[PDB]
């Protein structure tokens, strides 16, 4: 199973 | 990249689970069994998980 990593919001 | 930029259920972009079969995007953690880790295989989304299409 596919996964992505962009723009999380820890900032 | 062809699924969305961030976790449909909280618009953050994090390790986002790339569900095979539709551009759906979700955290591990915010599917119903909450996942340690991405899963090994074919993962469907909630929406693709419906093997009952609902039509009445
Ligand atoms: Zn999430
Ligand atoms: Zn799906």
């Amino acid at each position: 199973a596919r996964t992505k990593q962009t723009a999380r919001k820890s900032t | 990249d062809h699924h969305m930029e961030f976790c449909r259920v909280c618009k953050d972009g994090g390790e986002l689970l790339c569900c095979d079969t539709c551009p759906s995007s979700y955290h591990i953690h915010c599917l119903n069994p909450p996942l340690p880790e991405i899963p090994n295989g074919e993962w469907l989304c909630p929406r693709c998980t419906c093997p009952a299409l609902k039509g009445k």
